């Protein structure tokens, strides 16, 4: 059984303003309040960022629609939040409820998921860095739930972002998946009181961190003896992508009217326009992975550089994925940057998640790949 | 919150009396409850047919207080007729009322501190087919705590409280010891006593606390079909000291009834 | 000294068809169960029981049904006549009396068997089974009565007033009257202690343009429900009926009925469940009840 | 005919309970199917034979069959369907049979 | 069992002719004919308006796909249909047979959903009155299902039309969707013979009616026996939104380049841009629920009207839906305007949809909200 | 909660009146009667010994205090209630049935 | 007895030998009543206890 | 000193200074906290009760004669759980506690 | 609902006539023949005694 703090909504048209007079007496925004509950869970199945599925419990005090849930773990995380400060974080879980069911069954929707439901992301903010991205995302002036920052490692976000498909106006869900299947990192959602004693608020924030601030790859081994499910992500969720068909818009048709250019990434990471190999095949991906892309020319009628089109891809097959038990003899954390030895076979990838029952702990391993650019 | 009553109200606004607190007053000064009367005939009903007539009876119930005044009540032929005050405090003009019913119907009900109607028996008629053969009335219960009297005469009985204990005095006698009013102890002997020389105390249980008397009880015993006897001692301290005759092997039936008091003059 | 138990086809009503089911033709033998099943939705977290909502089941009531006719034609009458009555109503009354009791539960026909495996005269042995609707209740009738204190008369009411330390006097016919009750407002309340299913009560409203009803206090006094109206027209008297199977709100203007329900305050209206505390009259007159108690066993 | 399963009847309420408290629906009856013990009285192989032939594609003949019920207090009807009819061969004197017979409930 | 008019498709190739002459002799559209069978509808769950789910019924005729079913109840609801004129309608739900299993158990589609089905919207359409939308929707000249006109108050479709998602062309069904939940009315379709005696057609219409021609919202009080079904709709089902995130096309660039303008629905109904709020919290919804906009500037550069912003939201939270059994203490029609009281709460919003099983009658209520400017 | 009293003659009701205790102790609980403060005459107190004083206030002036329970404490609360016995001073007595839970001392 | 039971949140059985004292928080999971006396009219049921805490 | 399994526990706890906040921790048998119950009070509590247990907790503290909830004044972040392993509970600016420990036996 | 009655030689039907009654009583129902009252000379009284005349 777990514990958990039971809150109202964290309603962003009450706490976003900004009239709560700090110790100094200098006006900030409303901090969150203490819990309205503190309960207990049962026959729960937790995730800790909602990669891949909803989670569920049952709550010993009755929970409605809207009311946060924060579900504590007795554990540990290790994490680096700056370049020298290491800490040891506390294992929380931060979730709206999305529904409950007669005998108190909620549904739980991971905090950061919840928070940019519905919001839509035309494809011009794209342009330029995936930072640009992030800082539209988070926002208490636009979302529906209540923040106050985000924390990460700028070099994570400091590259070119990727488009949106079809070059259209695409959903605030769909493009955080893609930025975060290309920074290989997953959010975290964190409530903590404000570290100085000049701050007696308690907030809440969006992390994008790990053991280590500039990440460093850890090479591990799996065993069957870790109940391993092993997967392969469907055309839909296809997140990895090492070829591309470029489309760009025709100046006079004022549409795309030209044949497209393909692009392919090397093993090595290098990107070539594919009709300019020149080599044997043993140096490019086994199997190949093309997305289609659609761009306008600039004002010069220039079309996209190749650093542009060279973000979209990367040197990465087939993505599998392996679900496994915590192993106390190597223990792996979300944001961990990993190479797996699995049945005999490498897997470069990072751990996207974690779930909780009563009777286990298990990672969601996501075989990303590109080794050579991943940070 | 107190709420006070026979005291002075400067204002004449401040502690009015209700019935219902001199109804609750009168219960305790008189010690009744609710399942019982006051009751007086001044003169004597009149049975008349298949009627009883209350000249001049007071009553209180609910520790309330009314006369019957050539008050008559219609009763069943060749049935034993319960007599019941009925008290209901809503009907303002007339809270009260007689009624004869097959049964002792009394309710307990609090008038005084809830709703409901207050159902009291206080005679008993019995009728042939034409008339009153015979009337009793209901006894008026006086609940007491701590009494001092100087005198008293009772017509009926007193119960007091009783403790048993069987005591197993050793070589084969026993003493069936019953204590009223925690003074009076009459014990009653029964076994067969064996193997036991004058002076020397009885190798079994000694008499529990309670039982044990403030001085030394000499009690005589008979042995059973003979012309001799015995006697034993209930000594302060609980030892049974032996003072028949020195016993043999073969045990004879030892009875009969002593008494003794445990309390001297204090 | 031995239960005793009846099939009522309208209990309390005048056209009510009483089958003596332990004494009679048709009669009742071997109930199933008269017992009850419970649940607190208990998790063990390693054998630590943590609990939930406690939940009580009344299960169905299933008898062996024998008939005593003397005759084919008096056993398939007695069999047609007693399912038939069952039948024809939208619950049937089982009354279960002993020594210490004599309580009620409202039953529907689940299932009744018929065949052919006849005893001497045709007797039939079968098996009848109830639904449980209400499970042991009895009916407490209730009158509250708005009785109001009369004056406090220095010279009338017996008080200890005037010079101290204040005093009353016996004057012929005038002496010394009694000016009211301490809490007079008791007889106009419902003093609840128990468990109820439902209640049924005739109000009688007070003033005419006010809204009228009764009103429910926990046991620290506090209002958590109502059942008030406000009226277009006075009413005679107001019914209310707070069985979930004839919940009835109706005014009544002569002869002439009333749906009340739709001006009935429903943000008052919190629940039906009525917990230990007590009931106030909102300006009524008097309100007559009659009152379903509850008893989940006996 | 011999010994039906059930003459009687199963009614719903749809009743759910609130802690005991039963909150009733629609009621509404269903009619159980009907099973006889179905034996023949024919006085050798050939004639129950005969028998059990012609009264069974007698009822498979039509749509439907009528019982009639008759007592000495009613005379009723049953609209039946035939569910389910046995054969086997365990013969009593003079190859009587000794089968079941189901119908069901059309208009009972 | 439930008696059914069963006929064949009305089919619009064959209906939407002009040439039936009426008893003037003028020319009229060709009336539909009788059904052509009578049966009965056993083992059934039918919805009035289809707002939720599909129906199903076992018929006691043959049916196929694309045939008509027409159930009768022996009952009515009560309609005002001009200010004046006040009748008792017979309930009847028309379905089209959309699947018919080897058992004769067929799928029903509500007649309205049925016929709108394959026709587009171009975003084009929404840019004046709701009513020009209902009127572009329903045609026999286009519409897949043949029909004889709509009835409806002026005042309910009058009002300034909500955008479509992404401002792109979208399905009749999606937009349909989004008017009716704006104006809270769903449709119902109506077969009857023509009422003045001059004309002897059988017609069938699309109708947005209730009780009242000028609604008049209802209190009532849902109580806990009536088999109470309380849900929350999923973001996907999201129907009301009280806050906006509003882009501007540039210009220059022609593309959404510029950052968005935020809006907010105040308690009272008002509307403001969020960014100019000064109040205390205590007066904005307890939730809120954003929606992003795209919108074109006209032929002067000027960017939408507050008044256009203004009717995509409402003052409004996290939609809840009550199933309930029908209650003869207060019987409810679909379209009754509603305040219901439900376990010591008030939901506001309307009768969206009603189900007929063999054993229960149940309706659908939508907390639309939107108190202050629905009719 | 509703516990009526006569002291001195004089009646009064206790309606959910609380008196609060001294903890690990015996606590006596007297009522206290002074008929000078005409508003509010009665008033309970919790004490260390029974202090009642016999004092004739009807006769007289003074305050009347009579001890009528006897409350024992832990350091969190009550543990044990004993009441002040009810004494009925008579002179002779006729009466027909008797029973003694007690005892009588002749 | 079963009233006594159903009157409070929980009862406590108390199991006592000659080599513990312990104690178990039980909840009424069923308990039934029939008719099949024997001399006296004395019960012989059947009680059944959910664990909370054993 | 935990060496065994609990069910619960009940605690009388006596603070000794005013602001800084006062309980009892828990460490594992490798000497780590992993979890606490405190209170951060404005004034001293002449002493505060617990209760533990799952379906009858409660925190209240005494100042006098007057009780204070202590919930709004818990540290939430620290209460990590209730189920006590084995290792040891030390004091939080407390002079003294007085423990009633419901032992946890699975079998007997 | 449908009752027929004869009282003093004069038939008349009460048909689905309502008696409004007095509660907690012993109510006599009485049929009121007043031939002065020609169009309607008869009417039901609910009353609380027999007052037969």
């Amino acid at each position: 059984m777990l514990e958990a703090n039971v809150y109202d909504n964290f309603n962003p048209n009450y706490y976003n303003i900004s009239d709560f007079s700090m110790p100094n007496g200098k006006k900030e925004k409303r901090g969150l309040p203490i819990p309205k509950a503190r309960c207990q869970v049962i026959n729960y199945e937790l995730w800790e960022t909602g990669y891949l599925y909803t989670s569920s419990a049952t709550l010993t005090v009755s929970v409605e629609v809207g009311d946060i849930v924060q579900i504590l773990f007795p554990e540990v995380v290790p994490i680096e939040e700056a370049l020298g400060k290491k800490k040891k974080l506390n294992l929380d879980m931060v979730y709206l409820v999305t529904d409950v069911d007669e005998s108190n069954k909620a549904t739980l929707k991971n905090y950061f998921w919840a928070m940019i439901e519905s919001l839509d992301v035309p494809n011009a903010i794209t342009k330029t860095t995936n930072f640009a991205i992030i800082d539209y995302l988070i926002d208490p002036n636009k979302n529906n739930l209540m923040s106050y920052g985000y924390f990460f490692n700028s070099s994570i976000f400091a590259g070119k972002a990727t488009i949106n498909r079809k070059a259209e106006t695409s959903s605030a869900h769909d493009v955080a998946k893609r930025i975060f299947s290309k920074v290989q990192f997953q959010p975290t959602t964190t409530i903590q009181h404000a570290p100085s004693e000049t701050d007696p608020r308690n907030l809440l924030f969006i992390n994008f961190a790990s053991r280590n601030w500039n990440r460093k790859r850890i090479t591990t081994r799996v065993d069957i003896k870790q109940s391993v499910t092993m997967d392969t992500e469907t055309i839909v969720e296809r997140s990895a992508y090492n070829f591309a068909v470029v489309f760009v818009k025709n100046k006079a048709t004022d549409d795309y009217t030209d044949p497209p250019k393909m692009y392919i990434a090397k093993n090595n990471g290098d990107v070539i326009d594919y009709s300019t190999y020149h080599g044997d095949g043993t140096d490019l991906p086994d199997v190949r992975t093309a997305k289609t892309l659609f761009y306008d020319r600039d004002d010069h009628g220039n079309p996209p550089e190749l650093s542009t089109i060279k973000v979209e891809i990367s040197p990465s097959t087939i993505v599998t994925r392996l679900i496994f038990n915590q192993n106390e003899l190597l223990p792996l954390y979300v944001n961990d940057l990993v190479d797996i030895w699995y049945e005999g076979k490498l897997y470069s990838g990072y751990i996207a998640d974690r779930v909780k029952t009563e009777f286990n702990d298990r990672l969601i391993f996501v075989e990303s790949g590109d080794k050579p650019n991943v940070i | 919150t107190i709420k006070n009553f026979t005291f002075f109200s400067p204002n004449s606004t401040e502690f009015p009396v209700g019935s219902n607190n001199d109804g609750k007053l009168y219960m305790m000064l008189t010690g009744m409850d609710y399942r019982t009367i006051r009751r007086k005939d001044w003169s004597s009903p009149l049975n008349t047919a298949l009627n009883v007539q209350y000249t001049n009876t007071s009553i209180i119930a609910g520790g309330r207080y009314f006369e019957l005044l050539n008050e008559t009540v219609a009763l069943k032929g060749d049935s034993v007729n319960y007599i019941h005050a009925n008290i209901d405090l809503t009907q303002t003009a007339n809270p009260v009322s007689l009624s004869a019913e097959t049964a002792n119907n009394s309710n307990g009900v609090d008038i005084n501190n809830g709703s409901g109607v207050l159902k009291v028996c206080f005679d008993i008629v019995t009728t042939s087919g034409t008339g009153v053969t015979s009337t009793k009335p209901i006894v008026q219960t006086s609940t007491l705590d701590s009494i001092s009297v100087n005198d008293m005469t009772v017509s009926g009985s007193i119960d007091v409280p009783v403790q048993t204990l069987t005591v197993e005095a050793g070589n084969g006698l026993q003493l069936q010891l019953t204590k009223k009013n925690n003074d009076l102890v009459i014990v009653r002997f029964f076994g067969s006593v064996s193997n036991i020389q004058k002076g020397w105390n009885m190798s079994g249980t000694w008499v529990d606390r309670p039982f044990r008397p403030a001085a030394v009880q000499s009690l005589v015993g008979h042995f059973a079909g003979r012309d001799t006897s015995f006697h034993i001692d209930i000594n302060p301290n609980g030892s049974i000291t032996w003072w028949g005759a020195n016993i043999d092997k073969t045990p004879i039936a030892t009875r009969g009834n002593g008494s003794y008091f445990i309390k001297s003059a204090w | 000294g031995v239960r005793q138990y009846k099939i009522h086809t309208n209990l309390d009503g005048t056209d009510d068809k009483v089958w003596d089911v332990t004494n009679g033709k048709v009669r009742f033998y071997q109930p199933s169960n008269l017992g009850l099943q419970s649940t607190n939705n208990i998790w063990q977290s390693n054998g630590i029981g943590v609990m939930g909502t406690r939940s009580i089941t009344q299960p169905q009531i299933e008898f062996k049904l024998e008939t005593f006719g003397e005759s084919l034609e008096e056993n398939y009458q007695l069999m047609k006549d007693f399912v038939n009555d069952i039948l024809s109503k939208k619950f049937v009354t089982l009354e279960y009396q002993t020594e210490i009791f004599q309580v009620y539960a409202d039953l529907a026909l689940a299932d009744v068997t018929k065949t052919e495996g006849y005893g001497k005269n045709g007797t039939f042995s079968e098996k009848i089974t109830f639904d449980i609707i209400t499970k042991w209740y009895t009916y407490e009738n209730l009158t509250f009565d708005k009785i109001q204190n009369g004056k406090v008369i220095a010279g009338m009411s017996k008080i200890y007033g005037g010079t101290a330390p204040g005093n009353y006097k016996y004057i012929k016919g005038t002496s010394y009257t009694y000016y009211g009750e301490s809490d007079i407002d008791r007889l106009s309340r419902w003093d609840i202690k128990e468990e109820i299913f439902s209640f049924m009560g005739i109000l009688y409203p007070k003033l005419p343009k006010t809204p009228a009803g009764v009103r429910f206090l926990d046991d620290i006094g506090n209002e958590y429900t109502a059942i008030v109206f406000k009226t277009e027209q006075v009413q005679d008297y107001i019914l209310i009926n707070t069985d979930v199977n004839d919940e009835t709100y109706q005014g009544w203007k002569g002869t002439t009925a009333l749906n009340l329900f739709p001006v009935m305050d429903f943000e008052r209206y919190r629940t039906r469940i009525i917990e230990k505390g007590q009931m106030e009259l909102i300006n009524l007159s008097k309100a007559e009840f009659k009152i379903k108690r509850k008893a989940d066993f006996v």
